[PDB]
């Protein structure tokens, strides 16, 4: 399981982000750090798949990067609809897994 | 070729110099079943089926017997009785593209699993639902095929590789491909045990001055034993006499 | 398309469950398929790895417990667990339809299938 | 139109120097004055053990043949063009032509798909045999005295190319751009008469006569005036003759089939 921060908090308009550092077979997660919004109470909604990649619907918000070990899951223009649950997984080892790393609970 | 249509070669009639590709460096697998490594040029085969196909490293693993996945079941299956061995090597430098190498794509989508050294390369928009597409990608409309992303930057799990699958069928055939042969120095005038093609014995070989057609491999004599060969090599005759024996 | 999870809630320890996992739109038959499970406080670990050809893997959460399935008549899969461990006290996850040069692993979660299993 | 064989269509059995020794082998051979079809068309013919192949061109007409089973694509077919300096010897899943034909242009197969075996390297005579997966020919070339004759001469049939190729013959046709002859090989045993030089001048057709017969008995090219015991004669059955006893005390089916009340 990837080192994920345990929670992430703020009140919406600052620039931030959710860095996970991992190495999940190394490749930043295989640039398949499968990144979920994770509303509370309500099962996982994938916000950006392929994690330099935007899937449809995601927000002004929704950003991706991921280097070495490590990935960086970047909201933009913190609003309300950034306040959720975020989870990233990626292959098992080196497998066909997409296990799941640490998880984190952005708490505004 | 892309792993979701290999290119099959036929490899027959020819010497395959096993030994150059064992004893080489340059492949990081060499996974062989139903042969041994260092003794597959003495394994003669009807047919050798060289099957060359990308695949990304954490796919290396697949590309064996019993194995399944994405490219194992939907692109390219081997079957439990593959014989044959199955080289591949890092092909990073190679393939990836600054802006990502898409030229290489695999089958992600299929109705069902290929059967052994199937190939299917049909480009019809897979229907995944019960509405027909009619060559419109939408909900339950999806292509079977995807590309890779290969890029300069992927770590090693998402670099490129180059396999390249050697497939040994021995069918109800002469066997025409074979390895290199072994050779030895010509030794004259002292008992040996020889081999000359496929003629096997033990005597003393001395120059002969018999006279061969141009066809005759080996001469015999009236009584069904052989008493002259052909050197294989340098075409010298050389007459076979036993080695003196007789009673103490 | 909608995947609507059936069989969670209450069931004694140490028993089997047959339930089902409804998908809409995509006839679940020939996508590549995952099941996973995630408990409260807990992470979806992939339970079970259902490959559209038909083969399952089962990396992980599930351990010769769990069997992912589908009913090819109605479209809606079926998520069996059986002999399910104490461990097995989780909620369960069915959905896999990946894209809407790229990668597209695991984008889709459905209603999801909430389970007290002790 | 026929002609007499004499003593041709003989073909060195083996690749094996023999200095001289009448070796006695049973193979597929020509018969010794057999009965050989004249040519001067292009049939499909059978192809039964093997086929004898003999041409007095001075044009070089006839440079070709079809051997296979369909001839249709259907199955492997043995395709040989020998045109100029380069022959050609090729095994594919060949479209045959309904009357193949060469010109003076290429018009013998219109497809020629999924290639498996390729090679390039007066009177001619050949033997096609297809042995265990091997196909043998052997090939003569001589200067021909006769115009419209099979010089009663001996030559022995050397062999050229052994193609490793697993094909089933049983029916050939020609290719031409002329008189050529086919005849059919037989398992006879010959007794071959060989030079100090490794080269056949002399053979035996074992079954041509009793004469014949009784040098294979003694093996040796010269009979010598006596009583020679070479065969055995033994009269064969002409009919087959298997006798019961009459069918007597048939059982009552017709007490239960036939019965007033069931
Ligand atoms: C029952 O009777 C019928 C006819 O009365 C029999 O059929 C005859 O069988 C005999 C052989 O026994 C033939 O020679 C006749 O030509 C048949 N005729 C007809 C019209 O079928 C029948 O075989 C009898 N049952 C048994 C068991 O013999
Ligand atoms: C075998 O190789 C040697 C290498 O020098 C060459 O001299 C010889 O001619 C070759 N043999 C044949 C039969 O060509
Ligand atoms: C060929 O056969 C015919 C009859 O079938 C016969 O009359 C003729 O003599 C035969 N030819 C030879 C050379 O015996
Ligand atoms: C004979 O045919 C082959 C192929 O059919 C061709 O390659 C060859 O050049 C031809 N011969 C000549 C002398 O051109
Ligand atoms: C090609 O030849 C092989 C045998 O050499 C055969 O198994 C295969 O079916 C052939 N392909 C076609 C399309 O006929
Ligand atoms: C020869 O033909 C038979 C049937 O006609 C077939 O079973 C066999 O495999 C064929 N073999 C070759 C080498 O053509
Ligand atoms: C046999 O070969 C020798 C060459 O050493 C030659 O002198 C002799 O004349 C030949 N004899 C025949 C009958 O060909
Ligand atoms: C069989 O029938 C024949 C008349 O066809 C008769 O002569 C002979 O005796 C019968 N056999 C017996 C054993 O009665």
């Amino acid at each position: 399981v990837l080192t994920q921060p345990p929670s992430v908090s703020g009140a919406p308009g600052q620039r931030v982000t959710i860095s996970c550092t991992g190495s999940s077979s190394n490749i930043g997660a295989g640039y398949y750090v499968h990144w979920y919004q994770q509303h509370p109470g309500t099962a996982p909604k994938l916000l950006i798949y392929g994690n330099s990649n935007r899937p449809s619907g995601v927000p002004d918000r929704f950003s991706g990067s991921k280097s070495g070990t490590s990935a960086s899951l970047a909201i933009t223009g913190l609003q309300a609809e950034d306040e959720a649950d975020y989870y990233c997984q990626s292959y098992d080892s080196r497998l066909s897994g997409w296990v799941f790393g640490g998880g984190t609970k952005l708490t505004v | 070729a892309s792993v979701y249509a290999w290119n099959r070669k036929r490899i027959s009639n020819c010497v395959a110099d096993y030994s150059v590709l064992y004893n080489s460096a340059s492949f990081s697998t060499f996974k062989c079943y139903g042969v041994s490594p260092t003794k597959l040029n003495d394994l003669c085969f009807t047919n050798v089926y060289a099957d060359s196909f990308v695949i990304r490293g954490d796919e290396v693993r697949q590309i064996a017997p019993g194995q399944t996945g994405k490219i194992a079941d939907y692109n390219y299956k081997l079957p439990d009785d593959f014989t044959g061995c199955v080289i591949a090597w890092n092909s990073n430098n190679l393939d990836s593209k600054v802006g990502g190498n898409y030229n290489y794509l695999y089958r992600l989508f299929r109705k069902s699993n290929l059967k052994p050294f199937e190939r299917d390369i049909s480009t019809e928009i897979y229907q995944a639902g019960s509405t027909p597409c009619n060559g419109v990608e939408g909900f339950n409309c999806y292509f079977p095929l995807q590309s890779y992303g290969f890029q300069p930057t992927n770590g090693v799990g998402y670099q490129p590789y180059r396999v390249v699958v050697l497939s040994f069928e021995l069918l109800h055939a002469p066997a025409t491909v074979c390895g290199p042969k072994k050779s030895t120095n010509l030794v004259k005038n002292k008992c040996v045990n020889f081999n000359f093609n496929g003629l096997t014995g033990t005597g003393v070989l001395t120059e002969s001055n018999k006279k061969f057609l141009p066809f005759q491999q080996f001469g015999r004599d009236i009584a069904d034993t052989t008493d002259a060969v052909r050197d294989p090599q340098t075409l010298e005759i050389l007459d076979i006499t036993p080695c003196s024996f007789g009673g103490v | 398309v909608q995947l609507v999870e059936s069989g969670g809630g209450l069931v004694q320890p140490g028993g089997s469950l047959r339930l089902s996992c409804s998908v809409s739109g995509f006839t679940v038959s020939s996508n590549y398929m995952n099941w996973v499970r995630q408990a409260p406080g807990k992470g979806l670990e992939w339970v079970s790895v259902i490959y559209p050809g038909g083969s399952t893997f089962y990396p992980d959460s599930v351990k010769g417990r769990f069997t992912i399935s589908r009913d090819d008549s109605k479209n809606t899969l079926y998520l069996q667990m059986n002999s399910l461990r104490p461990e097995d006290t989780a909620a369960y996850y069915c959905a896999s339809s990946r894209p809407p040069l790229d990668l597209d692993w695991f984008d889709p979660w459905g209603q999801g299938t909430l389970v007290i299993v002790s | 139109a026929y002609t007499n064989s004499f003593t041709r269509g003989v073909y060195y059995p083996d690749k094996v120097f023999r200095s001289s020794v009448l070796h006695s082998t049973q193979d597929l051979f020509l018969p010794f004055f057999s009965n050989v079809t004249w040519f001067h068309d292009n049939p499909v013919l059978p192809f039964n053990d093997g086929v004898y192949f003999a041409s007095t061109e001075k044009s070089n007409i006839i440079r070709g043949w079809i051997f296979g089973t369909t001839l249709d694509s259907k199955t492997q077919s043995l395709l040989i063009v020998n045109n100029a300096t380069n022959v050609v010897i090729k095994v594919c899943e060949f479209q045959f032509c309904n009357d193949p034909f060469l010109g003076v242009e290429f018009r013998v197969y219109s497809s020629a798909n999924n290639c498996t075996f390729e090679y390039v390297s007066n009177l001619r005579e050949f033997v096609f045999k297809n042995i265990d997966g091997y196909f043998k020919i052997y090939s003569k070339h001589t200067p021909i005295n006769l115009v419209r004759d099979l010089p009663q001469g001996f030559s022995a049939l050397e062999p050229l190319v052994d193609l490793p190729i697993g094909i089933n013959i049983t029916r050939f046709q020609t290719l031409l751009a002329a008189a050529y002859y086919v005849g059919y090989l037989q398992p006879r045993t010959f007794l071959l008469k060989y030079n100090e030089n490794g080269t056949i001048t002399d053979a035996v057709d074992c079954a041509l006569d009793p004469l014949s017969e009784t040098k294979c008995t003694l093996k040796s090219f010269t009979v010598e005036k006596g009583i020679y015991q070479t065969s055995n004669f033994r009269v064969q059955p002409t009919e087959s003759i298997v006798r019961f006893p009459n069918i007597t005390n048939l059982c009552p089916f017709g007490e239960v089939f036939n019965a007033t009340r069931f």
